[PDB]
């Protein structure tokens, strides 16, 4: 009777088909490009064909098929780019066809007052059947839910756009409408608090005029845990060392798919038996894992071709990990994460820039430096900035400025760079996470951990435990977390109890709100989650399998390169 | 005065904003829209205040609220004079300078492009709270593409747009002597950086006469071990084996690996 990721797909599938039948007859389909990916998760192109869809088109391509009369547009509502595109698509067909053509628009997930104006100030508003398609979470896996907002990191942290927070709140509220209120809303970070505040406000607004019933606490849901991405920039900045992590690092993963060398699309999800075992494993054991599987098969048909696919992928990743540049990148990453003097890594960074390694990889090192050392020394700062400019272009004067606005690349003399301390008085409401303090207090460095049979979440970085997941363990696995530091620590209550002093040294507000068989816990990431953090959560989920069900929710699947691209200027003085 | 007070705690925090807006109760309507977290509502208030209030009054209200300030800033980027006005009145000179730099990247000619960079430098002067680096950077940028323009006129190849390092690399690969050293000297490129670029360029050029000539000197700022590795791959194991044993800081156990992979078993 509890929550199931499959019912989310089912609802999403029937919400769309109900609208595809609302339009009577046959229809051509024009969809926002970055929406087409997530849509493939909930419905196949074959099913859409069985409901009257002729051809498929992209909104950005501006070439809607004149063929069928019914022209149905499907795009995101809050988007500014889409509202003009659809209007410019109507103009570019209302006077450029021959037959009448009907226009239907499926906004995701709501019709906005902004979109009303854009079509109003285009005149094409009156000739459109506006419908709402309540799509929010896209179940990438049975334990992974995503809003699939691939620009949410840029919008939230660079552009300060609260849209992803609002959409995530509605999605979370939708779960409460069906399964009951979250007994506890536990979280860490400013945007985590903003989601909690919205859940409270939306609840009281649901009581409305006319009075409504109200909501009772859930009996199948334990609690919700919300982690703000800006609390732990370090983890995604590091190079992911899991198999799926390295695929995302090297090839890049979008909508459970990747492009190896037009190019071939490789499906990457849990439906494949072999990939379910490989995706979370540290890449160092992939070769041995592949050897065991291959020998078992020769000693159940898709596994044979899956063996060839992942043997080819791993072989290419192995080739990449053997390069001097890669190992140099890891060397700087490991030293900075371990706690070594950041100044000692200068010559290595200078070499990497000199060897013309890709800009995102260099910027990630600089941001790792800044975010883990509480800013960069003034003398070293200008030297770093000079290397970037004359190494990649003076155009990146904007790139460095964007990283400054993101507060990921700052001077030590800047008040925004200061890490939370208990000695240096108060000051700074937005003081940064103190990794120097947290490295010891939370055992961020575990040089033990064998990769053949991992015993801690630190295996996803070959010795480094993600701060984000460590904070989750402060709530979910208090005994274990104490055990790897203390011992002899009733005992199993919720909240941040036992670790309030430690979490205090992490960025943002700390909260634990009480709203008045095994249950499910929602671990929500605002600002993005990496595959390593997912793999870490799955590791923990296996340990809590008898007492808890764990479902991962997020605004998007993030990585180091996606973060830098939110800041990197692409224009190039030509 | 009373009619505004009664709405301050009920009901749907989304339909109190149009009511507050009609009563000319600005800011309060914007604050309520912001606290609602509804993007659609925040725009509606901003668009209303944009057409009703003077730009100056509009900026003040919007500047006090970071979320509202962000949206106005976001809408203008997708407007340019609006951005400059916003940043100037809020004393955000780094943001204003970024607008001019962003305009320079869109200029069809380096002459007009450098003029935009000059406008950016003008903004960073005055007050100048640690803007020394940016002023020198914009100076280098104007310096760089002016020299690259000379290269295109002489060498009939493409150079405008490349970084200092990329310009050195292409210059060395084409074997254009101290022209790369002139670029290196003018922009004060470090010794360790310049020698890595030169090494990579000569290897991609297979200029093993120049590499051997470089091996004919004593010290190396990056060491001779890079020279060993760089030459070995995609090149001579024979010429690579020249740099051993010049490689000072080594294994020190032992030396075999280098002599081993050089074919010499």
């Amino acid at each position: 009777a509890g929550f199931d990721a499959e019912q989310v797909r089912d609802k999403a599938r029937k919400d769309l088909l109900h609208l595809l039948e609302g339009v009577r007859g046959k229809k051509n389909l024009v969809i926002e490009k970055d929406l087409a990916g997530p849509l493939g998760v909930i419905v196949k192109a074959s099913t859409l064909r069985d409901y009257g869809v002729d051809n498929f088109f992209f909104l950005e391509n501006k070439n809607t098929g004149t063929s069928q009369r019914n022209i149905v547009f499907i795009a995101r509502g809050e988007s500014v780019r889409n509202a003009h595109a659809i209007a410019a698509q109507i103009k570019r067909i209302q006077r450029e066809s021959q037959t009448s053509h009907d226009f239907h628009i499926f906004w995701v997930p709501r019709r906005t007052l902004f979109s009303d104006k854009v079509l109003e100030e285009a005149g094409v508003l009156g000739d459109a059947n506006i419908s709402e398609l309540p799509l929010y979470f896209f179940p990438l896996e049975r334990d992974v839910l995503s809003l699939e907002l691939n620009d949410s990191f840029r919008d939230l942290y660079l552009a300060k756009d609260p849209t992803p927070v609002f959409l995530l709140s509605r999605a979370l509220m939708g779960i409460q409408k069906k399964h009951g209120l979250f007994p506890r809303i536990i979280g860490k970070g400013e945007n985590a608090k903003r989601v909690a505040d919205l859940l409270s406000r939306m609840r009281q607004e649901l009581l409305a005029e006319s009075d409504r019933a109200g909501l009772s606490p859930s009996t199948t849901i334990e609690s919700v845990i919300i982690i703000d991405r800006e609390v732990d920039f370090v983890t995604p900045l590091l190079t992911q060392l899991t198999y799926e992590g390295l695929i995302d690092e090297y090839f890049g993963i979008q909508n459970n798919q990747t492009d190896v060398d037009r190019k071939r699309k490789i499906q990457l999800d849990g439906s494949d038996s072999l990939y379910s075992q490989l995706r979370d494993a540290n890449f160092a054991i992939v070769g041995s894992l592949l050897n065991t599987v291959a020998r078992r098969l020769k000693s159940y048909q898709a596994e044979q071709q899956s063996l060839k696919i992942h043997s080819n992928i791993a072989e290419e990743i192995i080739n990449y990990t053997r390069t001097e540049i890669f190992n140099k990148l890891l060397e700087v990453q490991q030293n900075l994460a371990a706690g070594a003097d950041p100044s000692s890594q200068f010559d290595s960074i200078e070499e990497l820039v000199a060897r013309d390694t890709p800009l995102p990889q260099v910027l990630r090192l600089l941001c790792l430096y800044s975010c883990i050392s509480g800013g960069i020394k003034t003398k070293e700062l200008d030297h770093f900035r000079r290397l970037v400019l004359q190494g990649y272009g003076h155009q990146h004067l904007l790139t460095l400025h964007n990283l400054e606005r993101l507060q990921m690349f700052l001077s030590k003399s800047s008040p925004l760079a200061s890490m939370i301390t208990m000695s240096g008085s108060s000051g700074g409401p937005d003081q940064k996470t103190n990794y120097t303090y947290l490295r010891k207090q939370l055992r961020l460095i575990v040089d033990e951990v064998n990769e053949q049979d991992p015993n801690d979440i630190a295996y996803v970085y070959s010795g480094y435990a993600p701060l984000s997941i460590r904070l989750v363990q402060c709530v979910l696995q208090k005994q274990y977390l104490l055990s790897i530091t203390k011992g002899s620590g009733g005992g199993g209550a919720q909240g941040w109890k036992g670790f309030e002093e430690i979490v205090k040294h992490a960025r943002g507000p700390t909260f634990d709100e009480i709203q008045k068989d095994k249950k499910t816990v929602f671990v929500v990431f605002v600002g993005g989650i990496t595959f390593t953090e997912i793999a870490a959560l799955r590791f923990i989920a296996k340990q809590e399998e008898a007492r808890r069900n764990i479902v991962i929710c997020t605004t998007s699947i993030i990585n180091g390169n996606r973060m830098m691209n939110a800041a990197i200027e692409t224009a190039t003085f030509e | 005065r009373l009619a505004t007070e009664l709405l301050n705690h009920e009901p749907r925090a989304g339909r109190q904003v149009p009511l507050l807006l009609s009563m000319e109760e600005d800011e309060l309507a914007l604050d309520k829209a912001i606290e609602s977290g509804d993007t659609d509502l925040i725009y509606f208030v901003i668009h209303q205040l944009r057409r009703k209030l003077p730009l100056a009054s509009f900026f003040r209200v919007v500047s006090s609220r970071p979320t509202a300030s962000a949206m106005v800033e976001a809408l203008a980027r997708n407007d340019t004079a609006l951005l400059k006005d916003l940043y100037y009145q809020d004393d955000r000179r780094l943001d204003g300078a970024s607008v001019f730099i962003r305009e320079a990247l869109q200029q069809p000619e380096t002459r007009t492009a450098s003029d935009k960079l000059d406008l950016a430098a003008n903004l960073l002067q005055g007050n100048q709270k640690e803007h020394v680096f940016e002023l020198g950077a914009l100076k280098e940028a104007k310096m760089l593409l002016r020299m690259q323009e000379t290269f295109e006129r002489d060498l009939t190849d493409s150079f405008v747009g490349l970084s200092v390092n990329q310009t050195m690399f292409k210059l060395i690969k084409l074997g254009y002597h101290g022209r790369a050293k002139k670029i290196q000297s003018e922009f004060k490129v470090p010794e360790r950086v310049a020698w890595w670029i030169r090494l990579q360029a000569l290897v991609a050029k297979r200029d093993w006469n120049e590499i051997e000539e470089i091996s004919r000197q004593r010290k190396s700022p990056i060491g001779w071990e890079p020279f060993f590795n760089q030459v070995l791959q995609a090149g001579n194991p024979r010429l690579a084996a020249t740099f051993i044993p010049k490689c000072t800081n080594l294994e020190p156990g032992q030396t075999i690996t280098m002599y081993e992979k050089c074919g010499m078993r």
